[PDB]
């Protein structure tokens, strides 16, 4: 029955800098604290317990401090495979409480980059199905801001496109998003120009890689 | 030199019962304080319960008593944990934690409770003809998460992608993997992608060729 | 858990050895498992005196112990097995706590160096004489005493309390030990 | 009057390791240093001088240590942008002796590739002139360790080959290059078999493409 203050919320530091990061009690737990690090699609580790000590293969960047409230726990020169999200929990009376936290998520920084484009048919096997699909995707940008748009027909038609953002890579921190355009065996006959539409900051022009129905 | 490995994956209608395992190794298991804890999607962490494998000892959270009932036996170390039944809206997945100070964590086993019924995944290959090289392969409508895939039985793991699914029309998902390569290594080396949908023990391989 | 001490033991009867076993469990139980693991073995007695110091050192001292325990044999002797215990830990200054031997002599830390037990010693009931003897309106004392040491350090300890009362006992006559 | 020694000759690191240089000294140079890097075809810049102090405009990753013994600069996360030679250079009696360094060098590093072989025979243009040029061209190959030998109706040639290989490209990291092979029309009318072979670590077996004169 004890709440938990985590802020900021999405701390962006420059990968060579530091962090910050508060996780601040509402009574005075004297010293039961412990930091926590979640690399997505994994399950997370222990870095710091006791507010203060280091677990066993930990390396040094990571330190804390603070007691009572306000605690504090500074990463010292971020490296590349960070971006993990982060948690803070607390066990004063143990085994009664256990009570996390809702933590920051760090971000790195980059310098902008510039997209390719790929595209890919239908396979004749779903072309058979008679469902049909044309998938066109990215590779290696930054930022995730960008606007993809499509051309049937040497037309722009949309409510029948999905898309997708991966988070940032774990080596050099630059998402790819991919976009799939689906219909029916005939309505995909009724026309032969496709095309997929990219605008963004890292690329002059938006290029396109037009298909020629043509088997 | 501890591994905590979970079970498999687990969808089911409401109304039934689950059991799950957190079988350890490594270390003598009558002198530590398992416990459980639980993720919803994109909230964060919270506690449910804890369990000291020695004299049976159990404590609950603020709310959770009655609904789940932890066990334990030392035969094989296994930590089960009780369901009573229904829970429909529990979807989640379940982290099963060491020593109180929690360190050494185990994998994801996610459960699902909903009202459809679960359908293999259906795969697509792709075709790479353009001078650049890059290809991949594809999931279509399946149901439900979570699916795995590999490339070449996971001999190939740089440039991978793996993109996260959505629901587009129908209560199914689809995923997209794709993947670079040298452009002259097209030809001459064979591409296989590995799809597992553990719900409907699903496993099929859509070699690829080029187009 | 990288961390594992080490304390050992010395009891009585091997039933008493389960009973310590499950003892130190429930250290655990309530404590915590991460800078700690407290390990605990033992031995059971012997009857060979030097034995006891040779089966101490090689047995307990070979695992590096941080503190013995030490209780009586299930048959009495009034000493017997502190004094060899007592003298091998303290050639290293490894701490031991004793369980039930309530003999004088122990209680000074010269001739034992390193002995912590957890029953007073004869000679503190002597406080008990005085405070019940100061409550019955009764000043007046003829104490007799042995010459061994338990009875000089408890009519010293009397003796120590009482002349604060700027008073004394009328006499302190002394028999010699295993007298007919 | 004092020498720097540079090392390591050659690094090598992924998009998001680290590094590690050295200048070492020959003498106790005070604490007076500085380290310089340099893109191809461009002027150098400065990075730190006095060798812990930043100079201004430039990113947070570079920092560097030494107190007159073998300093060191350790680029962290080193991302793309970066990877062009290095240098070292002491100032210590000013201005007496300005001396410099040899500096390392640092290359992206990328899984191995295997290389595209192309033959181009004279355009009888350059042939009416007496002179016959053969050109072997090994296109996008990695890593940059490779052998092209020249069979004049199969025999060894040497003395008569010039070989160019270009900067590593910035998007997939490989290198291109070209082998010319000069000769007198008389040596060229004597002979109809000519074949160029690569060995590469990359490559099965050493490749040959071949070609006669008036086919």
């Amino acid at each position: 029955e004890i709440v938990m203050t985590q802020s900021p919320a999405t701390l962006s530091v420059s990968p060579g800098g530091r962090a910050t990061l508060s996780c601040r009690a509402s009574q005075s737990v004297s010293s039961n604290l412990a930091w926590y690090q979640q690399k997505p699609g994994q399950a997370p580790r222990l870095l710091i317990y006791g507010a203060s000590t280091r677990a066993t293969g930990i390396p040094v960047r990571f330190s804390g401090s603070g007691s009572g409230t306000e605690f504090t726990l500074t990463i010292s020169s971020l490296q590349s495979e960070d971006f993990a999200v982060y948690y803070c929990q607390q066990y004063n009376n143990w085994p009664t409480s256990w009570t996390f936290g809702q933590g920051t998520k760090v971000e790195i920084k980059r310098t902008v980059a510039a997209p390719s484009v790929f595209i890919f048919p239908p396979s004749d096997e779903q072309l058979k199905s008679g469902t049909a699909s044309v998938v066109c995707l990215l590779n290696n940008f930054y930022p995730r801001e960008a606007k993809v748009q499509w051309k049937v027909d040497n037309a722009l038609q949309s409510g029948n496109s999905q898309e997708s953002v991966t988070e940032q890579d774990s080596k050099d921190s630059t998402y790819s998003l991919s976009s799939t355009l689906t219909l029916s065996k005939a309505d995909y006959e009724k026309h032969k120009v496709y095309a997929c539409e990219v605008t963004h900051q890292g690329l002059s022009s938006p290029v396109t890689k037009s298909f020629n129905r043509g088997e | 030199q501890v591994q905590l490995v979970q079970s498999g994956a687990e969808a089911k209608k409401p109304g039934e019962s689950l059991k799950i395992s957190c079988k350890a190794s490594g270390y003598s298991f009558t002198t530590f304080w398992i416990g459980w804890v639980r993720q919803m999607p994109g909230s964060g962490l919270e506690w449910i319960g804890i369990i000291y494998p020695g004299d049976s000892d159990t404590r609950y959270s603020p709310s959770f008593q009655g609904h789940v009932t932890i066990s334990a036996d030392r035969s094989t170390s296994t930590a089960y944990l009780q369901w009573s039944s229904l829970k429909a809206s529990d979807t989640a997945m379940y982290y099963c934690a060491r020593s109180a100070v929690f360190d050494y964590w185990g994998q994801g086993t996610l459960v699902t409770v909903s009202s459809a019924s679960t359908k293999g995944p259906s795969v697509f290959p792709l075709a790479p003809s353009s001078g650049t090289a890059a290809l991949g392969c594809l999931v279509k409508d399946y149901f439900p998460e979570p699916v795995t895939v590999s490339w070449n039985s996971g001999a190939l793991t740089s440039g991978v992608h793996t993109f996260p699914a959505v629901l587009q029309s129908s209560g199914l998902y689809s995923l997209s993997s794709v993947v670079t390569v040298p452009s002259s290594s097209l030809g001459t080396q064979t591409y296989i992608c590995n799809v597992n949908h553990k719900p409907s023990n699903t496993k099929v391989d859509k070699k690829v060729e080029p187009k | 858990d990288p961390k594992i001490v080490n304390i050992g033991a010395v009891l009585s009867t091997r039933k008493h050895e389960q009973m310590f076993r499950e003892a130190v469990n429930q250290a655990n139980k309530r404590h915590g498992s991460w800078k700690i693991q407290l390990n605990a073995t033992s031995v059971t007695h012997k009857p060979n005196a030097i034995q006891m110091a040779l089966s101490v050192c090689e047995d307990l001292i070979s695992s590096q112990v941080y503190a013995i325990l030490v209780s009586h044999p299930p048959t009495p002797n009034d000493h017997f097995t502190p004094t060899p215990v007592s003298y091998t830990a303290g050639f290293y200054r490894i701490p031991v706590l004793g369980l039930t031997t309530r003999m004088s002599i122990y209680s000074d830390k010269s001739i034992h160096l390193s002995f912590l037990r957890t029953v007073p010693p004869y000679s503190h009931q002597s406080s008990v004489w005085f405070e019940m003897m100061r409550v019955y309106s009764w000043n007046h004392i003829i104490l007799l005493v042995s010459d061994d040491h338990e009875g000089r350090a408890a009519q010293k300890r009397l003796e120590t309390l009482l002349e604060e009362r700027e008073s004394k006992a009328e006499k302190v006559l002394q028999f010699d030990p295993g007298t007919k």
